[PDB]
RNA sequence: CCUGGUGUCUUGGGUG
């Protein structure tokens, strides 16, 4: 376990790949880092996963690598106004306001970490079809 | 959250520092007076007992 | 609270009627029919019917709003023919039409049966 | 003119192709199949005891789409168009549904086998619900544990899905025209060729492919549509394409009769 | 909650290749197989069975009231 | 009964943006520092390189309101291939053998530039062309 | 010539320098150095500049009575509570800020 | 509660969008409409029209709700059972309910400038939701992700006549803030009608038919196809000039092209026929001297207004019958241009090293008035933002004609050029506070670098794009700006509110006088002329 | 008006069958409002049934 | 799942809605201009993963920082019979003619939030008001009135209309009769008017 | 004493927008309060038509008092006023 | 047989 005092005085690495130098000319992937500024590089730590920096309602969502800073902001913020299951035990409780699901669904584009927050046991929303056009103007 | 208040000015302690990596969530922040105060752990996060 | 009623898209009142005839005084031989309780279903096989006939100059038809179940269809014909006749004739073939596709297809599924 | 060549043919599902037609009387026969076709579903659920964990309105909402057998529903009036008081036998489908679980163990599954005919009018082959085969139990409606009884009474009347889509009989019809492109009716959106980056479809090998030296037919029209229409068990294909033409039929003779009344 | 009825966009009925679905999981198939063995070639139809959570027999879990 | 006649060699002809719409550039054989540049279409009327078409710029074609064309009379168009009317929306009157002429038909633009003789004519409010061939 | 700090008075009489172009960015010192004309030209410049500094374009009109509202009495009138709330309106009126 | 207090007779609700509305129209629920009331007068000319209102009742649309007397005796319809027995004299006032032809104020928060609060005509319509026109969101500055708007209804008759003679929304065209148009075509109108002014557009006698019949300001008279043989077919220029009435000119050269148009540029509009010139946001947009101006300078505001609604009924239908759509393949390049983008990043951070080696070496160019490290910086800053630039410059020429982003992008209604050059090109440098990003940790900014690095991958310089993948540093430093461009917004919002309203107390008793002059409340001349002309 | 506040059929109509209680009664039109739906409706006094002591009794009640 | 929020514009039936070869109806209609300015490709990429994992019949992995890439998945929803980028051609609902450009089809994850127009809508003509100040009262479940602030009425006084503003905060408010003094001008006036 | 001559008037001819709307809406609230219409009503029956119907045709009896900020007034009639 | 009454102050999170 190390603090934000210890991690000023050790070397992390993002990835295990990373420890060692390898051997690419992909243009559909991501380019990674050169990293040519000091010759020879020791690493002390490893990250577990990089994923793992995101809190509760970052984790729900899908690919967050490829969106804006902003977006991902309001989905966080809107993920706890989300209509679903909130309790097994719904009918024996009486709470102030409940909102309750019809027919929960998982999402197909699910992350590892959901298998820790049970969402994929207890969804708040629904897989639609959805289709992008410009129909009668009814959707501007 | 940071017991400050909404009085103030700038974003001292508002904007999101370096040393928040692997802590809190860089994305995770409520919108309004309270953006930038109240944060969320990781999911890796723990507190010394 | 403010949803209209479902039923009301093929339910006719009884003070208000099912197909509407207004005159257009600005060009000669000009109807506007308004058909009431209706969709595009029955509107654009008029249409292409009437479009499809010689004696027809000009037909169209168009939805005001699809909250409401009506439209407005504009036909104007020529001097010699009347556009009632001529839409009266296009639903009669459209009616023999289907007559003759539904007598061939009830031959085709004797046959595949 | 108008010819039928039928491709495959069975009991719920019909694919064939229409020749010598029109795309919009494709189309409106298509909407009319989709929406204009009265069948017959369940409209009111009166509930004497529920002890399920499940909602009176979610039962409700679940019997209202069991699908009924309406072979004999053009017979069959309206409910609004009935000159009669409140419901009786020519007009409305009363099914009872009884079911109640003894046992300290064990979670009894209420299917739609259960529903059992009351009265209606015979000796009309309507209300019975549809069934696969003799074995099959059904559609799932609720789960019923330790001393949790359940007693409906459905009241089905005629209706058509323009009013609610628990009325339509058909589920997805697919329907498309010209697999090679010949009316260039749509522009390819591709990044290298577009012949190879778009697949082909089912119907490629039913018409032959363009030549590379064809001109151009500016008079060419869409004269074969591929269709097929299935169904959700309460009415058959052929039935159901009857019924479509009968009341596309029966709009064009108002309309024809309305006509001629305005003046 | 419970397996729905009808398909959210088509509406073909589903809500009896429940069990079947399940017993046809028990005995190995993969999902993809056991889709396609139920007649369910459209994705819409199959998205109803896939990602469909079963919440009806966590709520059977607790006494009834009366 | 026609206003200007001529016989135009395609010269080049550039596709541009659009894969339907066609440049064509022609200068007339018979005469001259006369070019035409004309934008027509290319699933209606393929052209190429080096072909010979009789341009005909008239004000009518009877030997307000559109109509269909009835299967029993008869006009200018029956003797043609490539119709098309629009409205003239320049008159250069530049210095004697240097006049422009520019046309629109409804988006589509062509410029003729001829002399006085052969375009004093040409001063219209509309004008229907007619390539044949 | 862009020099850091504002002096004009002594810049000015410096030989060799047009003592009849130079421009302050500061307000005050030129309502003390040149007079409220010059400082409503300045005001109304700076005024322009920052609007114009985003592509953003508004009326000489909007800019004009601006700067006039504020060089009507003599001196630079602010836009807080010493300068609108010191003048010779209703007790009402004043007291609504 | 002097200074703002709580009225009566107010409705508030979501909107929604309907572009088969008008101008100044507003869709008013049933419900909202049966709650408020308006007090009309009886006079000899609506007695006979108000007593169908009256025997309707407060439950029946359209009815009654109270009957006011001469004394102030108010009838409750709710309870008075004997309605069939009340008679109407000349004189009383009846409470109808809100029908058609009612101008009514509608208003939305904030209200900055004087555009906020117009009057519309009230439509009933189903439903709970606002059916606003989708050519007033620009002066509203609202949306429909959840905006509540307010509705406002007059209680006398000569307020009706000032928000019909002042407040119209035809009246708020051009507005005084910059002598330009704020309301003009955008979103997917513009989109189509940037693809409907298109050289290769060419439509059928069917389908022209039925848009000619969608213009409500049809003379009847069906105009003559370009092409008559061997197919009549029309453009989409002659029926966008269709609705634009006769008598309208108007010429504008783009880039000094000449009267040929070989890229389709310009614009020439002759008689209200457009002879050449695509359509986009230089044209029917909100900027001054376009179509908008001129017509709203010629005709008239209730022109103007008719104008709008035809061009965005002929374009929805055109597009409804045409189609547009957007793809993750309309974001992706081909093999040819990632190489050249890949070379051109690698030749920045060569050309970053470099510096770097020679202001280490002290062989860097002092910049006047910056020190070395301050020049050091903007220097790479500068060299970062030019390789960003001539990336997506290079990614936005690979695009081709058909592609959907790059049709939004030239119609201007959504989208621009960094836009496009950080989905596919490269996303660029992050800045925080003016600056790259700061050194957080012991000389570095995060753990997994070394300390004293200065290399751009390491200062926030997000290399790949939104499709490629953005690793954890740079997601890290993405959501750092992004968290510092939101604070600070929100900070500067309320700063902005706090100026405006200072302004607005400090200038709210100027009124130009019947002699010229420019005076406030006391008599002090302002200027003696407004505006000095 | 002995009316008010009792559960009432419907023979006749669109909603014909259906649950509903009189909350306004005025004159003639009927205030009921129905249990299926959430709304309240105005009825004309020939298409509603009162119940009683035996079965649903019509106007004579 | 990606900030893309929106409100229900109209609702078509299933012969309205438009559909594909297959028959398959979109259960939603988003816009495409909110694609380019918020710059959402991740809402793109979840949408073409859900397609592929409906079509073959497993839940992708969307775990961020990973070996997962798009030509990897666009090889394998081509290699299932459908397009590489998801497009397909789609009908028109209304006359059944093709459509120019094809449209993006394909499942993709929603949410119902809490904001509704059921919870949302309110309107009064003449309800109860306060006892100290004897204006409307505030709040949805009191039967209040919209507030008429400071901007409301500097926008009023903008457009010039000064008798909506006046009758707007007199008759449409919380207007009072007073008596006052023609020499000491103060409100100490004792009136009767069932006695003059 | 405050009242200009009808010789000596230096204010404008033109009737502006607010002159305009308050005397369309002085003439609504005189008609809606049963008053002697001084033109025909034809199908029009609304009291703000039949208010632009007469100032259209220059019948509405009423006279502008312009008021200068020095406590002067100049009295316009309706009828003199040119609309445009 | 008309007339008619449920509220002041805060704390935490959201909406535009
Ligand atoms: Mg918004
Ligand atoms: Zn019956
Ligand atoms: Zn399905
Ligand atoms: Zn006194």
């Amino acid at each position: 376990y190390v603090d934000g005092e210890e991690e000023e005085t050790i070397m992390i690495a993002m990835t295990p790949e990373d420890l060692q130098t390898r051997s690419l000319n992909d243009t559909a992937k991501r380019i990674k880092p050169e990293m040519s500024t000091s010759s020879h590089h020791t690493f002390t730590h490893c990250e577990i996963h990089p994923s793992m920096i995101l809190g509760v309602a970052a984790s729900i969502i899908p690919f967050p690598d490829h969106n804006q800073s902003p977006r991902n902001t309001y989905q966080s913020a809107m993920g706890k106004q989300a209509m679903g299951v909130f309790l097994t035990n719904y009918n024996v409780r009486m709470d102030t306001m409940a909102n309750i699901l019809y027919y929960p669904q998982k999402p197909l584009a699910k992350t590892q970490a959901m298998e820790y927050l049970k969402f994929r046991e207890l969804p708040a929303g629904q897989n639609a079809i959805v289709a992008i056009a410009c129909y009668s103007g009814y959707n501007q | 959250n940071t017991p400050i208040g909404r009085d103030g000015k700038l974003a001292k302690p508002r904007q999101l520092h370096n040393t928040h990596w692997g802590l809190v969530c860089p994305a995770e922040t409520p919108e309004g007076q309270a953006c930038g105060l109240v944060k969320n752990l990781s999911l890796l996060s723990g507190i010394s007992i | 609270m403010n949803a209209p009623d479902r039923f009301e898209l093929f339910i006719l009142p009884d003070d208000v009627p099912k197909l509407k005839i207004t005159p257009d005084s600005r060009v000669p031989n000009c109807i506007i029919i308004k058909f009431e309780r209706e969709d595009h279903t029955l509107a654009n096989l008029l249409r292409e019917e009437l479009a499809l006939y010689p004696d027809v100059t000009f037909v169209a038809y168009k939805v005001e709003h699809p909250l409401f179940a009506n439209f407005v269809m504009r036909l104007q014909t020529e001097e010699g023919t009347r556009p009632k006749q001529a839409l009266e004739r296009a639903c009669a073939s459209i009616i023999n039409k289907l007559k003759t596709l539904d007598h061939k297809f009830n031959e085709e599924w004797n046959i595949k049966n | 003119e108008p010819k039928v060549n039928i491709i495959n043919a069975q009991d719920d599902e019909v694919e064939l192709m229409l020749s010598d037609v029109n795309l919009s009387l494709a189309n409106s026969l298509r909407r009319t199949m989709l929406a204009e076709v009265p069948t017959l579903a369940i409209d009111l659920v009166e509930i004497k005891m529920n002890t399920s964990v499940l909602a009176d309105e979610f039962i409700s909402h679940r019997l209202g789409l069991i699908p009924l057998v309406s072979e004999d529903v053009e017979e069959m009036k309206y409910s609004r168009d009935c000159t009669c008081e409140d419901y009786c036998d020519e007009c409305s489908v009363v099914l009872e549904l009884s079911a109640r679980h003894e046992g300290e163990e064990g979670t009894t599954d209420v299917y739609s086998s259960s529903l059992i005919k009351v009265s209606g009018p015979g000796n009309l082959n309507v209300g019975e619900p549809v069934r696969r085969d003799d074995y099959d139990q059904g559609i799932l409606l609720c789960k019923l544990r330790n001393h949790q009884e359940l007693n409906i009474r459905c009241i089905a009347k005629k209706g058509i899905a323009k009013e609610h889509a628990k009325w339509s009989p058909c589920s997805a019809i697919a329907f498309e025209y010209d697999p090679h492109n010949k009316l260039k009716h749509t522009d390819f959106w591709f990044e290298v060729d577009a012949k190879k980056e778009w697949p082909d479809s089912k119907y490629a090998t039913w018409e032959e492919p363009p030549k590379p030296g064809e001109v151009f037919d500016y008079k060419a029209k869409p004269n074969r549509f591929y269709m097929t229409v299935e169904t959700t068990g309460s009415l058959k294909a052929n039935q159901v394409f009857s019924r479509g033409i009968k009341t596309l039929q029966e709009k064009l003779a108002n309309v024809l009769f309305e006509l001629e009344n305005s003046r | 909650m419970i397996i729905p009825v009808r398909c959210f966009s088509c509406g073909k009925v589903v809500g009896d290749k429940w069990d079947a679905y399940l017993r046809l999981l028990e005995e190995g198939k993969q999902e993809g197989d056991a889709l396609d063995e139920l007649k369910l070639k459209r994705y819409c139809c199959r998205r109803m069975v896939l990602t469909h959570v079963d919440l009806i027999e966590k709520f059977l879990r607790y006494n009834p009231l009366e | 009964s026609a206003l200007f006649d001529d016989i135009f060699t395609v010269q080049t002809v550039d596709n541009g943006r659009y894969n339907k719409v066609s440049r064509i550039i022609g200068i007339s054989t018979t005469n001259s520092a006369i070019k035409l540049t004309l934008d027509i279409n290319n699933e209606m009327f393929p052209v190429s390189q080096d072909d010979s078409l009789t341009v005909t710029l008239a004000n009518s074609l009877s030997l307000k309101s559109w109509r269909p064309p009835k299967p029993t009379d008869k006009s200018l168009a029956d003797d043609y291939d490539y119709v098309m009317f629009g409205t003239v929306y320049k008159f250069e009157e530049g210095d004697e053998d240097k006049i422009k002429v520019y046309v629109s038909f409804g988006g589509l633009l062509m410029c003729l530039e001829g002399g006085y003789k052969s375009l004093a004519s040409l001063k219209q409010d509309n004008l229907y062309i007619l390539i044949r061939r | 010539l862009e020099t850091d700090g504002i002096n004009l008075a002594e810049v000015m009489a410096v030989p060799g320098v047009d003592s009849s172009r130079t421009y302050s960015n500061s307000f005050v010192e030129i309502l003390s150095v040149l007079g409220i004309e010059a400082t409503r030209s300045s005001l109304y410049k700076e005024i322009l500049n920052v609007i114009a500094f985003d592509g953003s374009y508004v009326n000489y009109r909007h800019m004009a009575l601006l700067v006039d509202v504020m060089t009507s009495r003599g001196y630079l009138m602010a836009i807080t509570r010493h300068g609108i709330n010191r003048a010779d309106t209703g007790a009402l009126m004043r007291c609504s800020f | 509660n002097l200074m703002g207090k709580r009225v009566d007779f107010s409705a508030r609700t979501v909107i929604s969008g309907d572009p088969n509305l008008e101008l100044d129209q507003v869709g008013v629920p049933i419900s909202i409409a049966k709650t408020l009331s308006y007090p009309e007068t009886v006079t000899q000319y609506n007695i006979h029209r108000l007593t169908e209102y009256v025997r309707n009742g407060p439950n029946e649309h359209p009815g009654a709700k109270y009957v006011i007397r001469d004394n102030g005796d108010r009838i409750d319809l709710r309870y008075h059972k004997r309605a069939g027995d009340i008679v109407l004299q000349y004189g009383w006032k009846v409470e109808r309910h809100l029908m058609d032809d009612d101008p009514v104020l509608f208003n939305r928060q904030p209200s900055l400038h004087k555009m906020s609060m117009m009057a519309h005509r009230v439509k009933v319509m189903p439903y709970s939701t606002f059916r606003l026109n989708l050519s007033v969101t620009s002066p509203y500055n609202a949306d429909f992700d959840g905006d509540e708007m307010n509705l406002h209804v007059p209680q006398s008759e000569e307020t009706r006549a000032e928000l019909s003679q002042l407040c119209a929304v035809p009246l708020q065209i051009v507005s005084p803030q910059s002598n330009k148009p704020v309301m003009g075509i955008v979103q997917d109108t513009l989109c189509g009608v940037r693809k409907m002014t298109l050289r290769d557009t060419f439509i059928e006698y069917e389908q022209v038919m039925n848009m000619l019949f969608w213009v409500p300001s049809w003379d009847g008279v069906v105009p003559q196809p370009a092409i008559l043989k061997p197919k009549p077919l029309w453009t989409g220029k002659q029926l966008l000039s269709i609705a634009i009435p006769s008598g309208i000119h108007l010429q504008r050269t783009d880039g000094g092209n000449s009267l040929l148009s070989p890229k389709d540029n310009g614009m020439l509009i002759v008689d209200g026929k457009v002879m050449f010139g695509v359509v986009d946001k230089k044209t029917v947009g909100s900027g001054g001297g376009g179509l908008i101006h001129t017509v709203m300078r010629e005709k008239g505001p209730k022109i103007c207004a008719e104008l709008f609604g035809n061009i965005q009924k002929v374009v929805n239908y055109w597009l409804l019958h045409n189609g547009f759509s957007i793809g993750i393949g309309d974001a992706i390049a081909d093999a040819s241009t990632m190489k050249e983008i890949t070379h051109a990043i690698s030749s920045a951070k060569e050309q970053v090293q470099e510096i770097i080696y020679k202001a280490q070496h002290n062989e860097l160019e002092l910049k006047p008035g910056m020190t070395l490290r301050e020049s050091f910086e903007g220097e790479v800053s500068r060299t970062l933002n030019d390789a960003r630039d001539s990336a997506g410059r290079s990614a936005e020429m690979n695009l081709k004609d058909l592609n959907n982003v790059k049709q939004m992008v030239s119609a201007g209604s959504k989208g621009s050029f960094i836009n496009i050059a950080q989905m596919s090109a490269c996303v660029g440098q992050q800045m925080v506070e003016g600056k790259r990003i700061a050194f957080g940790f012991a000389d570095r900014s995060l753990p997994h670098f070394t300390k004293d690095d200065f290399s751009p991958e390491s200062k926030g310089f997000v290399e790949n794009s939104y499709l490629r993948g953005l690793t954890p540093q740079e997601f890290f430093f993405h959501a750092m700006a992004g968290r510092e461009g939101l604070i600070d917004t929100a900070v500067k919002t309320a700063e902005t509110g706090y100026i405006q309203r200072r302004l607005v107390k400090a200038l709210e008793d100027i009124m130009v006088h019947y002699d010229g002059t420019t005076r406030n409340s006391l008599g002090d001349i302002i200027q003696f002329l407004y505006g000095e002309d | 008006d002995p009316t008010l506040n009792k559960t009432v059929k419907i023979r006749q109509g669109g909603y014909k069958g259906k649950i509903g209680i009189v909350k306004e009664a005025n004159g003639d039109r009927f205030r009921v409002e129905l249990h299926n739906p959430n709304k309240t409706i105005p009825i004309p006094c020939s298409f509603l049934l009162i119940e009683s002591t035996h079965g649903w009794v019509p106007y004579e009640d | 799942r990606h900030g893309q929020k929106g409100t229900i514009g109209v609702t078509y039936r299933h012969e309205d809605m438009p559909f594909s070869a297959e028959g398959i109806v979109p259960d939603l209609i988003i816009n495409p201009h909110a694609i380019p300015s918020r710059m959402t490709v991740a809402h793109l990429i979840e949408c073409l993963l859900s397609k592929v994992g409906s079509i073959r019949g497993y839940e992708g992995d969307a775990t961020p920082f990973t070996d997962l890439t798009v030509d990897a998945v666009s090889n394998l929803l081509r290699d299932n019979g459908y397009q590489s980028r998801g497009f397909e051609v789609m009908y028109n609902g209304h006359t059944g003619k093709k459509l120019m450009a094809q449209v993006f089809f394909g499942p993709t994850y929603y949410q119902r939030l809490r904001h509704m127009v059921d919870d949302k809508i309110h309107a009064r003509a003449r309800g109860p008001v306060q006892v100290l100040t004897r204006q409307p009262v505030e709040g949805r479940s009191r039967d209040g009135g919209l507030r008429f602030g400071e901007m409301e009425r500097d926008c009023m006084i903008a457009h010039g209309a000064a008798g909506f503003l006046k009758e707007r905060l007199m008759e449409a408010s919380d207007a009072f009769r007073v008596h006052v003094c023609g020499i000491c001008g103060l409100m100490s006036v004792i009136a009767n008017l069932k006695k003059n | 004493e405050l009242a200009i001559l009808k010789e000596e008037r230096t204010t404008t001819p033109y009737l502006t927008k607010y002159e305009r709307a308050r005397i369309l809406g002085t003439r609504a609230l005189q008609i809606s309060m049963n008053a002697p219409v001084l033109v025909d009503i034809e199908g029009e029956t609304d009291p703000l038509q039949i208010a632009m119907k007469e100032l259209s045709q220059r019948k509405i009896p009423l006279v502008i008092r312009r008021y200068l900020p020095d406590g002067s007034y100049e009295d316009w009639g309706c009828d003199e006023l040119i609309v445009d």
